[PDB]
């Protein structure tokens, strides 16, 4: 519930791996990746002039 | 302040930074140390 | 496959004797005179090694007690 402005994505990946392990750090780090590649995409964001 | 002889003992040396448990025997934490400091330092100001 | 070995790890946790272990059980898979204990499911003797003591079946003491019991039988 937050803006994840690549500091609270971070700290999300540490708490998943104090908390949780391993494995389920390495799998929520690769569906991060992937949904974030998806919706960067599907955004458009460009830079103008 | 290890006090041991010809290494370092494993409470002594906290727990590794690379994994969350303590560190295990026999890892060459000498090498690890010098590359940790002298990985920065190709991007110190000067 | 085992993509993370920290099953493996906790089991026998050094990290690095379970390295040693999986090299001698692979071995012993592979020059011959050993079948998988765990069904084999087309990979290679590496990860059945890191699987069967992820299951906790081989360790380091049972290991040389089984190989003591063949040395016995012979
Ligand atoms: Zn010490």
């Amino acid at each position: 519930n937050q803006a994840l402005g690549k500091k609270a994505i971070s700290k999300m990946l540490n708490t998943c791996y104090r908390i949780l392990g391993l494995k389920p750090t390495v799998i929520f780090a690769d569906q991060i990746m992937y949904t974030g590649f998806a919706y960067a995409a599907r955004s458009g964001a460009s830079v103008g002039i | 302040s290890c006090d041991t002889d010809f290494g370092v003992c494993a409470h002594c040396y906290g727990r590794d930074l690379a994994r969350g448990h303590i560190i295990n025997k026999g890892e060459a934490i000498g090498v690890i140390a010098a590359q940790s400091i002298g990985e920065p330092g190709t991007q110190l100001t000067m | 496959a085992r993509v993370t070995v920290q099953d493996a790890v906790e089991k026998i946790g050094n990290r690095f004797d379970l390295v040693l272990v999986a090299a001698r059980r692979a071995r012993q898979m592979q020059v011959g005179g050993k079948d998988p204990l765990v069904p084999e499911e087309n990979d290679k003797t590496t990860v059945i090694a890191l699987r069967e003591i992820e299951e906790g079946l081989i360790n380091n003491q049972i290991l040389d007690v089984r190989e003591r019991q063949e040395q016995q039988e012979q």
